[PDB]
């Protein structure tokens, strides 16, 4: 707690020692990464000193609601939490809104299960940790779901940090970001794709498909068959929704995870949001007590795999 | 109530009607009440056009009086008719400036808008002189060359060298050089020291106005290339 | 021959591969591939991009010049004075006369005709590729997708599924044959384009869940609202936008007997600006 | 003397003031003198010109106020304008009128000049009853009425099948009938027969008018296929 | 391939081999060999033609669209509306700015300069074959005459002199070498052109006597009278028509560096009439 | 005489039996001959039932001009000579001028002289005449020269009438007619050829050098060597103008014409127009005493070489 307060702290004078943010304030150190519609940058604000990850989403909108998705990202301002990347501000340049945003330097949890193959089940339980609260904190003190929880929206760092990112905080964003190339994978909860249910109760499913993600070191869609289990073209999209909605959801492997664990993933997992835990039965969880009581050198453990 | 008073001009405006246009502006200027940003263009739109097209007949008919060089009725006509729309022309900007000196000059708050209010002013009596050719011509040219000297220290002061006020600052006052004073050698000279100064800070370009400054621009550089030829 | 001897080519501006505005024998555009080194793959692209408009040559068709391949590779094509159809219709909102919108969707269609005629489909048809050039000519582009029919089933292979959505036929969603373009599914997108022509908005205006609406409308739950046309939408154009727009593509009609309604359209309509007085000479 | 008067009027044309040419037209008319072919022209268009811009005015106008379908000032003090400019509208065509029934329908030189005053005063009373919607309407309806029958004999009589007049009698009589009345029948049986007769007497074309009369033609043909789609 | 199937043309109206306003895929142009036993020598003629044009893409050439065989020999392009720069200058007499006439000008030698890069000579450059399309664009049009260069000077042969004399250079009309047309004709015809638009007549109007033009022009004795162009032509374009002009071919330089001299006479050429006043916001 | 007055009166009566003409007036017969600018057709008027000769000449001219030529040529109503071809009238249709014109079944001498080979001295002295008389009639009664005078420009016909066709009659036509496509060989005068001088001293060598082609079979220009002329690639026409300017005039062979013809064509064909003999020196040669007074079947000679 102290830790994170502290981080906090400093995180707030940085954002006093700086003003506005415009394009020419920024050199560009490296590319951290992509995605569909979207690309990070590490860079270094001149003015500032200040290391931070910039990301630029390209899009073509009217000035009116350009400057809307601006005024709307300013209440990150006050998002102030350890389970959630934080805001240095964002601004609009030639064909693209930028956030600019608390760098990660462990990067994406989506990073990470490349090189270590599969997540322990052990910091698998910190990772729910911090995306229960964190989703806890946005629902509560913001009004908001997060919309796109995912592996590649995880983000770790040296300290030990793991945080949210790219959630829905401007409606305007959201909106503006509909006009969007196809994927080739998804995280959407079955009630979602029907359009049947929208609630906090769908990031819930997100987390539990990606904790399998990171549990197995594969892809929850489509599970696995009989000898491809053994070992640890591409399905299109369509049918990958196709899936999620008529099939039983994916699950862990029977014997390498803790009952809890496998207890835990089902109940973020169920077809029917109604009958799925929501945040608080999650907490109290069996799952979540241990591993809340568990010490890990989470931090130490993240250094040694890269 | 103001807001029914500048609908009714705006929606004037959008009928290509400025009579009613001018009296409804000028009945919201007579409150004494300061200007929005907003609210200004209008204005200036509203006794700005209405002076062009009075220009334009001026201008013709002029053209039609050195095009007969004769001597009847018809140029006598002319004249009859030229001193006609000049006494029309002298009461409009007479208006404009009463309307100007009286609510909004002292009365004014964006340091922007009261470089603008000098550089209406200044043009309009650039204008009065460029077609009063007498004892009365003296007069009009003192007090835009004066508009001209307040204008311009408050843009090298505290404007933008990429803003729109201060690039429509320079060309009214190199046109005023060009055609009131004809020394071309020192409009000329400001005009190439606005080129020099306009490019530096072509990066800093937002949003609100880039058509403005590449207008402003672009016209910039065609009187140049007219002058310097 | 067209390759543009390298130097010759003075790239300028952005605009969007990527897009720049260029200077050879006057304005021109100049589409790169901005990256050093040109996997193979994306050198049958730029081969196969480059084969495809060499057999264009028609007003509505926006006009190749040539490419070049040394300094990076690059296609040349004309410079176009004026907007998409896309900035038009959604981003300045234009207010066409219905029956310039009418003679927007009969050169789109003329456009389509002579594509597919000479066995082209496109592939990437959307109000962004289409250019109302001068105001006055609409000049279809981005070539990108675009491909010619091969006679023989077993050459199509894997290729990953791009482009837009909100003009991608169910079946191409679906992706379920070999296979799945056709010259039907060009009429799909053209569909969608009689929609924003008619309407004056995008479809699924509510529903901003992509991989939503690549489902749903892949399903067949999901297509688009018709009662959104606009009032002064002669019911002629209605039809046919409903037509082009069929799930069961073979139930879509083509270009020529798309062009052979347009122009009926055209006649079964009082298109003379508004009313006719009295002429004053 | 009538030639300062024309001279007055042909440099106000000249400069593209509406008003100002149609006033010495009127000072013409007010002698009671006979007009020429070329004197008729002239102020006729001037006359058309002012009627069309205060149609418009009114007419987009009136359109805006209706298009607002709320309850406010914006349809209430804003949309008084449709009443000052349809007031406008009637003192221009009360003008004309007067102008009209007292020094040129009294004595005719010519008889297709008698078609023509016809044509225009058909023209003006029919716009001021479309203009009207209350008692007002039903009078001028008749009124222009009994002057385009009273025009169409004559044309049927004493016209040529391909004259610029009688064209232009049957295209401004045909929209009578598709706006004014709502009968599109007896407006597309009109129209097809005039352009049927129209097209009989295509070799008769000398270089006074084929420009006219293929023009009022495929004018009369547009307003055909609007009104019978 | 360019070779139109038989059927889908629909040939309508005559303009002007001989030329006709179709129908395929819209409005086209199309020019027919009118006669029915096409020569061997028609037949190269058709052959050479189309095979110029289908090497051209560009907007200030007139757009070839394909060929026909079976019907009749045709050449289909795209259909121009609007009228010939003959038609313009010396018929309906346009009064254009003189900013509009450097750009005709502009345009017309972008389209030669274009042609000329690949190696065509056109061969019959005149006002007649210069289109204003939508009065907007020059097109440049009827490769009847254009020709390939040949790498090789034992390809030529012998071909029958054939042209407009007016445009024609003088040592083509002389037509002493085996082959006298090269670029610097092309320029001579061009030079013509700028005549026809800073005058506003066709060269020699005091003389009507066809045989005397052409044996006058050849040797030496007559030439366009340059004192005639109209007082706004810029010193740049009388200059640069007097050059083009040049009796002696090798005088002339290339289109690309004519039209830089074009550039030349352009940016300080013009700004309109006066000036402009402060932009009214909208 | 008393043939030349019932032919001219069966013109006339025939030209009051017609009244207007127009495109759809004709009816093709067929092909009478054609030129770089010009084509003609033997046709069927249909109102009067006339045979007539219609040439079209393609001409794009402002219709203030083209109604000017029509104007001008109307003067040829008048023209009524048994040497000069007979008038019906003009008009414009389409994009070119009709002149209609008395249908000459004999053709032109240059048709005949393809048939005839060569044009025997005797019946080339009636053509001789006939020119000088046509000649005469245009000079005198209409103020005008032929301008273009050669063996395609005079007509013969089975009455054995020689009359001269295509002169200059309209001033306007002249002058729209000067842009005009390349010729291939040429009969104009030297000094016309250098501008140095115009009369009819120059239609005068136009008969002269006429002749020498009808008489040798071949042409006055370029004449044969030493070679050729025992049998009895072209030069390019300003080959043939330079020559013309530049050389001595051709002449007829020494044997084969009586020294009278020869002395003839001479006076016709000295290059300086005032050296040259006219209208009247010529018609008082000893070739004109002697062919006027011969009498020859010419209708005859010319239907038996036909
Ligand atoms: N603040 C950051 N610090 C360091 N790396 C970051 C940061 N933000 C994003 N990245 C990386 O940028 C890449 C994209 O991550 P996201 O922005 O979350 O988008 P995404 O998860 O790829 O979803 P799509 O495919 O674009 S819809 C990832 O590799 C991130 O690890
Ligand atoms: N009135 C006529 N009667 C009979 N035949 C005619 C008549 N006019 C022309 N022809 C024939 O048509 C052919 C064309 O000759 P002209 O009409 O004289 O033109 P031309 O003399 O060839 O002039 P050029 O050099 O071609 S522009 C000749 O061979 C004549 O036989
Ligand atoms: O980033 C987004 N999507 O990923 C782009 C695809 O590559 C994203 C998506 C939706 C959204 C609504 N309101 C903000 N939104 C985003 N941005 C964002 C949010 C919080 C933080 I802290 C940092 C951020 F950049
Ligand atoms: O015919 C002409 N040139 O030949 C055309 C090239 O093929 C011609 C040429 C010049 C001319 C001037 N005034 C009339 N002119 C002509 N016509 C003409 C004259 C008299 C008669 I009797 C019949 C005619 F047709
Ligand atoms: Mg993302
Ligand atoms: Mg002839």
């Amino acid at each position: 707690d102290e830790q994170q307060r502290k981080r906090l702290e400093a995180f707030l004078t940085q954002k006093q020692k700086v003003g506005e943010l415009k394009d020419d304030d920024f050199e560009k150190i490296s590319e951290l990464g992509a995605g569909n519609g979207g690309v990070v940058f590490k860079v270094s604000h001149k003015p500032s000193g200040l290391v931070m990850a910039r990301k630029l989403i390209h899009l073509e909108i009217k000035p009116a609601i350009r400057n809307q998705i601006i005024r709307e990202l300013q209440v990150l301002h006050e998002c102030n939490s350890p389970y959630i990347v934080g805001f240095y501000g964002a601004f609009y340049s030639d064909g693209e809104i930028s956030i600019c945003m608390e760098h990660m330097d462990g990067g994406s949890l989506d990073q990470v299960l490349k090189k270590a193959g599969r997540i322990p089940e052990q910091i698998l339980g910190k990772v729910s940790i911090a995306v229960i609260k964190g989703l806890t904190y946005l629902r509560e003190k913001h009004k908001i779901m997060h919309r796109d929880v995912k592996p590649s929206n995880i983000l770790v760092n040296s300290r030990g940090e793991i945080k949210l990112c790219d959630f829905g905080v401007s409606g305007q964003l959201i909106d503006a970001m509909a006009n969007a190339f196809v994927g080739t994978r998804s995280y959407m909860s079955p009630e979602r794709l029907q359009g049947t249910h929208y609630s906090v109760q769908s990031d819930i499913w997100s987390m539990g498909l990606s904790l399998v993600e990171m549990a197995v070191g594969r892809y929850p869609i489509p599970p696995p068959d009989a000898k491809e289990l053994e070992l640890m073209p591409p399905m299109a999209i369509f049918e990958l929704l196709d899936y999620i909605v008529n099939e039983p959801p994916p699950k862990l492997p029977s014997g390498v995870f803790s009952l809890e664990f496998q207890d835990f993933v089902n109940k973020c997992l169920i077809k029917n949001p109604a009958e799925r835990a929501d945040l608080k039965q999650l907490m109290v969880h069996a799952f979540i007590k241990r591993s809340d009581a568990e010490e890990v050198d989470f931090a130490g453990w993240l250094c040694s795999t890269i | 109530d103001k807001e029914e008073l500048v609908q009714r001009a705006k929606l004037a405006e959008q009928a290509e009607r400025y009579d009613d246009m001018a009296a409804a502006m000028k009945e919201v200027t007579e409150t004494g009440v300061e200007l929005s940003n907003e609210e200004r263009n209008l204005l200036s739109v509203a006794y700005k056009n209405v002076v062009g097209a009075r220009r334009s007949s001026w201008r013709v008919i002029s053209s039609i009086e050195q095009k007969t060089e004769g001597s009847e009725r018809k140029q006598q006509m002319a004249k009859e008719y030229r001193v006609k729309v000049e006494k029309e022309l002298r009461e409009i900007c007479y208006d404009v400036l009463g309307l100007l000196d009286k609510h909004l000059i002292p009365k004014a708050s964006n340091p922007e808008s009261k470089v603008f209010y000098l550089k209406m002013k200044g043009d309009y009596y650039r204008y009065l002189a460029e077609v009063a050719t007498g004892e009365t011509r003296n007069s009009v040219v003192e007090d835009s060359q004066k508009a001209y000297q307040d204008a311009f220290e408050i843009s090298k002061a505290k404007m933008q060298p990429t803003h729109p006020i201060r690039l429509g600052l320079a060309l009214n006052f190199s046109v005023f050089y060009y055609e009131i004073l004809n020394s071309p050698d020192k409009a000329c000279q400001l005009a190439k020291q606005a080129f020099d100064d306009a490019i530096a800070e072509l990066d800093t370009l937002n949003e609100d106005s880039y058509k403005d400054s590449t207008l402003i621009m672009q016209l910039l550089r065609d009187n140049l290339t007219l002058w310097t030829s | 021959d067209w390759e543009i001897p390298d130097g010759q080519i003075t790239v300028g501006q952005r605009i969007g591969g990527t897009v720049y505005k260029g200077k050879w024998h006057g304005d021109v555009a100049v589409k790169m591939l901005n990256v050093t080194a040109p996997t193979p793959q994306q050198l049958q692209a730029f081969k196969n991009e480059v084969g495809v408009l060499r057999k264009t040559r028609h007003v509505n068709i926006l006009l190749f010049m040539g490419y070049s391949t040394k300094p990076q590779l690059a296609i040349v094509t004309q410079w176009c004075e004026g907007s998409s159809l896309y900035h038009h219709l959604h981003i300045i909102e234009t207010k066409f006369e219905m029956i310039k919108l009418i003679d927007i969707a009969r050169q789109t269609a003329q456009g389509m005709d002579y594509l597919h005629a000479k066995s082209i489909i496109h592939r990437d048809l959307k109000s962004n590729n289409i250019f109302l050039h001068e105001d006055l000519t609409v000049k279809i582009g981005d070539f990108g997708l675009a491909t010619v029919k091969s006679r023989w089933s077993g050459s199509h292979q894997f290729e990953q599924l791009s482009g837009s959505i909100l003009w991608m036929a169910p079946e191409v969603i679906r992706m379920q044959d070999k296979n799945p373009y056709s010259f039907q599914s060009d009429v799909y997108a053209f569909g969608i384009v009689l929609y924003e022509l008619m309407t004056g908005q995008l479809p699924y205006s509510n529903i901003n869940n992509r991989d939503q609406i690549i489902f749903m409308v892949g399903r067949g739950y999901l297509s688009p609202d018709l009662s959104k046309v606009r009032s002064n939408c002669p019911k002629a154009m209605k039809r046919l936008m409903a037509e082009c727009l069929k799930k069961k593509r073979d139930e879509r009609p083509l270009f020529p007997q798309i062009l052979a309604s347009i122009e009926l359209l055209a006649r079964s309509l009082p298109k003379i600006h508004r009313s006719a007085s009295e002429p004053s000479l």
